[PDB]
């Protein structure tokens, strides 16, 4: 709130795979304070929902 | 050396004081506890022109905040930044004046004016050679709209030949925050019109559509507001505090930008301002900064520009840049506006250059520019004033204050007059 | 040395005058700089 | 700094009166008090009676 | 809390406060 | 360093003035006992309360009011009630022979006896403010001895101060509803009386609080408690800017100057917004818009009176709580593009805005519910003649056959005292239609 | 050297003394049991001025203390430093005099002053080489103004040649309270004019504005005002015990003060003098200290100076000064104030300067003004005087004891001719 930038949906829904391993990512590989590599994009998994 | 006071009175006035003050300490590195903790030599050099030397080595501003209700400055003392102001500069009353330009004019400001000139002549008499004086006031309150113009006259009668600039907040009719704006607005400016060396007005309403399409933030608030107004006051005054290939003060702007005595009303302008999602997509360069100067929306005034001419155009810039791709820029926009200037003015456009950007900017600009285009804001307080005094509504609450209605006949044939002065030139041709 | 005088290096020095402010000339407030600050303490009230 | 030691010492010596006359004032409002409530009792005990 | 009226939403982003005058320094002496 | 100073004359005046002081003393945290308490450890401050009390140097807090009746039961009850030890024992003027619905009992015969002593607490309680800013009187208009008294002492402060400024918060008699069958006789004479003794009088009719209470709070079973809750919020809503920091500050002085196009025109009618039970509260945003859509619906209006029927001169809105100004000028654009509301055309601009942070208490037990933002407005409006021409209607169709005239007559007041109030009601009536004409 | 000695009478003046031998000790270094505990040595040179010396090594003030009511005198005796007077001078009568100026000047007064005039005249003769003598009191009680007077007289019918100065402490009519204050204040200055050779006049309407106002204290007391009193008295005499770059004595004073014999009624003043909360904003320059000299609101006097014309004014500073400042300021606020200073006379402003600042204080600053302003304090008085008079009010207690009604005709038409001739000379022209 009140801070202004055009937020909203960043990445479509689409499917893509690692690059080191070439292989699809799973559930293994998203546990909570990974690092995710989509494309070029690097992400860092701070917190979880409850369920 | 050529320093400069500062006077603020209402309520608007010590909230644009309030911010001001903020934003020159943060430019010049100095604690709410008033000591020098700043990195550059530069910001001591001329620290002398806002702030007075106290021993230990504290700093404290040259202003003087005047209201006659004590709730607002009992208010902004409690924020930050506001044990700088020393306390026996505040001059206040007891009762108010309840929007009534007859009561803030006649009955109470007259009374109360002594202290205020007193500690007002002091301020100015202790300083070395003295630039000029600066007033922040609204012209949609009355005790504002009518302490503040009579205060001007006075202090004119005392100091003929120093320069005076007035930042005046006028009511729109669309954010009308009260009924009897008209009245007190039109005879603030019947006696602005003949004291004031220089007034830059600004719209609350136009600050507002700037707030909401540029920066694209949600729900803007009069914290951003203040903080827009004391920018583009700094912007004008940075060239006299700080080195620059083309300093140009006070003096210079006026003599270089009134073409006759009674036209000195302009409408002035800032960049660059964009969010912080497009903060690192633009490009700082001359040509987006000229482009950012001279589009209509960014002015913070609700005149058009395009619906008249420009008498004459200022720009000062902040940061360093070349003086050939500035003056290149100022003539190529020059001959692709050819309509919208007044053909028999030969090179309408002032330059001023300033090596110290603000803080976190590389580059910068404050604009100031004359047009005719303001007719129509006073055009519509007078059919708006008219409305309301050709039945005699809210006429006796000023009227029983020793005030008569020949006063409201001689202001509104001033103000006629100075419209239909003020277009005259708009259709003259050599 | 006994006048004004100009120039960068050396400044003119100050020549005040007398105000016209009464001795009376209202104007109050801000008490909460005071050397006093009259004494305020706690005492229960009974129950009648 | 020898003129900042004097007058530190002038503002302490002042503020002890100050001091002083404050203490005296309170115990005496603190007495005053006792005295108001010493009353009211007696109103209640000579109410039963 | 008043905090989310109070103050400005404004940011605006060292080795940047030397004059334009100081490109003048230095420059060592180099018949019949 | 500013002060009111309240007045409350008449029973309806006493019980809305019950409803009221339990309110400020919620809002400020004063026990019943009048003693802060002593785990908060306030310290050392000032203003807030210094509004409304005044402090006994160490202790308990007097509120600046006074209560003046003429029957005893209401002044024993408070007195015998939790609240006994708020209130001066020797402030809560009481008499001994109710004016039973008699105007000429309270206006000749015995009121005058109560004055003076009323006049002297008067004195005695503005001697101890410095800043005093008005006086604000509350009067059941509807009964002989508010009337009377209240006439009485609106025309002894006229002479007695001058220019102060004073708010009338009279309760009419509704149009057909109604308790007693003598209520046009007595309230023709205080509206003669306090036509040009009252700054600023607002309305406070009966049948449109009721609905009001019927449709938003869904109570079917409403008693004079909760009408007096929802004045006695209005009464915060009004007062909140003196006491409480806000962007944009209204005093009590800048309504005369901003709501008043002739000194004959000084009666307004009033709304609040929300009136939310807790039930259904927070299943709603409540955002601006809304909130100040709801403030001019006619059906939420405080008075029974139809502001489509007429013409508007003025609106004065205070809003309290999280609202922005861009929001608030947004609305208001909005407000003036409805095509349902009409102003009068000279006066293209009619609105006073104020803005201030705190937001409204809640009496725990109450009816209202914890909401964020809340609105209150003031309108001028040519719509309010109905009920001048009503109870012109009522006051002819009785005066024509003299009924009820001896009850009146022989208590020492003149026979021809009706007709000059009769032509002043009826220079009422011209005036407005007279400013409702266009140019 | 050339010292003075002390006598006081009065409760008024007692209390004074009470505060003024305090203060002087404090300087001086003297604990209250007369031992010298003092840092320095300077301290001991002139301490030949005030105080004589005892086998034992101890000091004692030089004091006659006098009255007709033993109370003050045992209250006195009681409180700190009331150990250094030697008990042979406290003389006191048994009776007093009821603020009844003919029973305090004519029938005890007259049998009692031969014991103190006995005391004062042995203190003169041991002492080594006589400069004057200094009293305190108020011109609102009647055994003070009586006998002080009487005094007054007497000790100069032996004196003929030293300087004698007086603090007389006027009734102002805003702090009033004794009904037969106008009787007794016009026959005491009747008798004053014609032989004191100074007099200093000083209210405590004034002394209460300048304690509520410039100290920012509610609630001052007997003891603050009887501070600023004793360090005026004080101020007066420090260049003669201390070196400086110009000492100037009473002489000195007197002789630059003086234009015509009976003008020698003297209005004072101190600075700085700043709040608390304010100490550590103020910058202490010379500028300061004169503004803040000149400033009418720190007069100890009720008269408003700029009512009339400065005749002559001097100002004593303490502190490590140099005279460049001093003597520029003084010429520049005398020439941009002409309007307020005598024509007839060129540079009427004398400056002196001390090297030894107050315990505690860098710089510190007495003024002294003899200005034609304080006519209207002798106008209201003498008009009180008249209304009373006119139906012969109280005039029975007076005319009881010796008097009669001839003495104050012949008072009143002195004190109206005094006020004309004062007069004479402010509209008077070169
Ligand atoms: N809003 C409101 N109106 C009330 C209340 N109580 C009484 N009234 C109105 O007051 C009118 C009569 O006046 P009251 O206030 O009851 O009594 P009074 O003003 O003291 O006059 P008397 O009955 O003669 O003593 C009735 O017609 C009611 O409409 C109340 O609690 N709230
Ligand atoms: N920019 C800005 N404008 C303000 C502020 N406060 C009030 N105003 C404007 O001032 C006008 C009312 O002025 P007012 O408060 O009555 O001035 P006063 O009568 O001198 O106290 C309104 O239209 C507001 O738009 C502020 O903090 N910032
Ligand atoms: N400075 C000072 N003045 C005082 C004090 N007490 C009384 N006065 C002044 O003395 C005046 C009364 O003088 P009075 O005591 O009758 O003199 P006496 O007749 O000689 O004893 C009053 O107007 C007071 O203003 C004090 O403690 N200090
Ligand atoms: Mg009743």
């Amino acid at each position: 709130k009140n801070s202004g930038i055009w937020g909203g949906k960043f990445l479509e829904r689409m499917n893509h795979n690692n690059p080191i391993n070439n292989k699809p990512y799973t559930e293994l590989d998203f546990q909570i304070g990974e690092i995710i590599q989509l494309g070029v994009y690097r992400f860092q998994l701070l917190r979880a929902d409850e369920y | 050396m050529r320093e400069i006071v500062h006077i603020q009175g209402g309520q608007c006035g010590n909230q644009i004081g309030a911010k001001f003050w903020e934003v020159i300490s943060d430019e010049h590195g100095i604690d709410p506890t008033g000591t020098y903790h700043g990195d550059s030599d530069l910001q001591l050099e001329r620290i002398n022109v806002y702030y007075n030397e106290a021993t230990g080595g504290r700093y404290v501003p040259r202003a003087i905040l005047m209201d006659l209700e004590p709730g607002t400055m009992d208010s902004v003392r409690a924020g930050p930044f506001g044990q700088l102001f020393r306390p026996d500069n505040f001059v206040f009353g007891q009762t108010g004046a309840g929007n009534n330009w007859a009561k803030g004019h006649y009955t109470e400001g007259a009374e109360l004016i002594d202290s205020v000139l007193d500690v007002v002549r002091k301020e100015a008499e202790g300083c070395d050679c003295l630039q000029g004086f600066q007033i922040t006031h609204s012209l949609g309150g009355g005790t504002g709209s009518g302490m503040g113009t009579l205060l001007i006259s006075k202090v004119r009668e005392e100091y003929p030949d120093r320069i005076m600039e007035t930042f005046s907040v006028v009511p729109s009719p669309k954010v009308s925050d009260t009924v009897v704006e008209p009245y007190n607005a039109t005879l603030s400016v019947h006696q602005l019109v003949e004291n004031a060396d220089e007034c830059m007005v600004i719209d609350n309403e136009a600050l507002y559509d700037i707030c909401f399409r540029t920066l694209k933030l949600t729900t803007p608030t009069y914290g951003d507001l203040n903080h827009l107004v004391s920018a583009a006051m700094s912007g004008v005054t940075c060239c006299l505090r700080f080195p620059g290939q083309l300093n140009s003060d006070l003096r210079k702007l006026a003599v270089n930008l009134i073409p006759f005595p009674r036209l000195h009303f302009f409408m002035i302008g800032f960049a660059p301002l964009t969010s912080r999602g497009s903060q690192q997509y633009r490009a700082l360069t001359v040509p987006e900064l000229t482009q950012q100067m001279f589009d209509a929306k960014n002015m913070m005034c609700a005149a058009d520009p395009r619906h008249g001419r420009y008498l004459t155009a200022s720009a000062l810039f902040r940061g360093r840049m070349s003086t050939k791709e500035v003056d290149e820029q100022m003539l190529n926009v020059q001959n692709k506006n050819s309509s919208y200037f007044v053909e028999w003015i030969p090179n309408n456009i002032k330059s001023s250059i300033c090596d110290i950007p603000p803080k976190g900017l590389k580059m910068a600009v404050t604009f100031v520019g004359n047009s005719t285009a303001i007719q129509e804001m006073f055009k519509r307080v007078a059919e708006q004033f008219t409305a309301m005094f050709r039945r005699k509504a809210f006429l006796h609450w000023y009227t029983g204050e020793g005030m008569d209605e020949m006063e409201f006949t001689e202001a509104e044939s001033n103000m006629n007059d100075l419209v239909s002065e003020y277009q005259q030139y708009q259709d003259a041709t050599a | 040395a006994i006048g004004t005088q100009y120039d960068s290096r050396k400044q003119t020095l100050p020549m005040f005058s007398f105000g016209k402010s009464t001795r009376e000339s209202k104007r109050g407030t801000f008490k909460d700089m005071m050397s006093t600050q009259e004494v305020r303490i706690r005492i229960s009230m009974p129950k009648f | 700094r020898l003129i900042n030691e004097e007058a530190e010492k002038q503002w302490q010596r002042q503020n002890a009166i100050w001091q002083k006359e404050r203490e005296a004032k309170i115990k005496l409002m603190h007495e005053v008090y006792d005295s108001r409530k010493t009353d009211i009792e007696l109103k209640q005990t000579l109410v039963q009676v | 809390d008043m905090s989310y009226l109070y103050r400005s939403h404004f940011n605006l982003e060292p080795v940047q406060h030397y004059v334009s005058n100081y490109k003048q320094n230095y420059e060592p002496k180099a018949n019949d | 360093m500013r002060e009111v100073i309240s007045i409350h004359v008449g029973q309806g005046g006493i019980q809305v003035g019950n409803a009221c002081w339990e309110l400020f003393c919620l809002e400020h945290g004063i026990q019943p006992d009048g003693q802060m308490p002593s785990d908060k450890t306030i310290g050392g401050g000032d203003d807030a309360f210094n509004t409304f009390f005044s402090e006994t140097g160490a202790g308990k807090h007097v509120p600046r009011a006074v209560f003046l009746d003429l029957e005893p039961t209401v002044i024993d009850e408070v007195r015998t009630g939790t609240y006994r030890q708020l209130f001066h024992p020797e402030q809560l003027i009481s008499g001994k022979e109710d004016a039973a619905n008699n105007f000429a009992r309270g206006h000749y015969t015995i009121g005058k006896e109560i004055v003076d002593l009323c006049l002297d607490r008067i004195r005695k309680l503005a001697d101890n403010c410095t800043g005093l800013q008005g006086f604000l009187v509350f009067n059941s208009v509807g009964g002989g001895t508010g009337s009377g008294l209240g006439s009485l002492l609106l025309e002894r402060l006229s002479v007695d101060y001058g220019k102060k400024s004073k708010l009338g918060f009279t309760i009419y008699p509704s149009p057909q509803v109604s308790t007693a069958v003598v209520e046009p006789y007595n309230s023709i004479l205080s509206t003669h009386s306090l036509l040009e003794h009252t700054d600023v009088a607002v309305m406070l009719d009966n049948e449109a609080i009721y609905d009001i209470c019927r449709r938003n709070l869904d109570i079917e079973r409403p008693t004079y408690t909760n009408l007096n809750r929802l004045i006695a919020q209005v009464i915060s809503s009004l007062t909140a800017s003196l006491r409480f920091d806000g962007a944009l500050n209204v005093d009590i002085t800048e309504f005369q100057t901003n709501l008043v196009p002739y000194p004959r025109i000084h009666f307004m009618l009033s709304s609040y917004a929300p009136i939310i039970s807790a039930e259904k509260a927070y299943h709603e945003q409540l955002s601006v818009a809304e909130i100040t859509n709801s403030a001019f619906e006619p059906a939420n209006m405080m008075a029974k009176c139809d502001p489509r029927h007429g013409k508007y001169m003025a609106c004065s809105m205070m809003y309290r709580g999280d609202v922005v100004p861009k929001d608030v000028n947004a609305s208001i654009a909005t407000i003036k593009t409805k095509r349902t509301i009409q102003f009068v055309d000279w006066c293209p601009t009619g609105f006073k805005v104020g803005i201030n942070y705190q937001p409204p208490t809640v009496v725990p037990g109450g009816d209202l519910a914890k909401v964020m933002r809340a609105v209150c407005m003031i309108s001028n409006s040519t719509a309010i003649a109905e009920v001048f021409s009503r109870l012109d209607h009522k006051f002819d169709l009785m005066y024509a056959k003299r009924a009820f005239v001896h009850w009146y007559v022989g208590e020492g007041m003149e026979e021809g005292e009706f007709s000059e109030a009769r032509e002043d009601l009826a220079a009422l009536e011209k005036d407005y239609e007279e400013v409702g004409i266009e140019t």
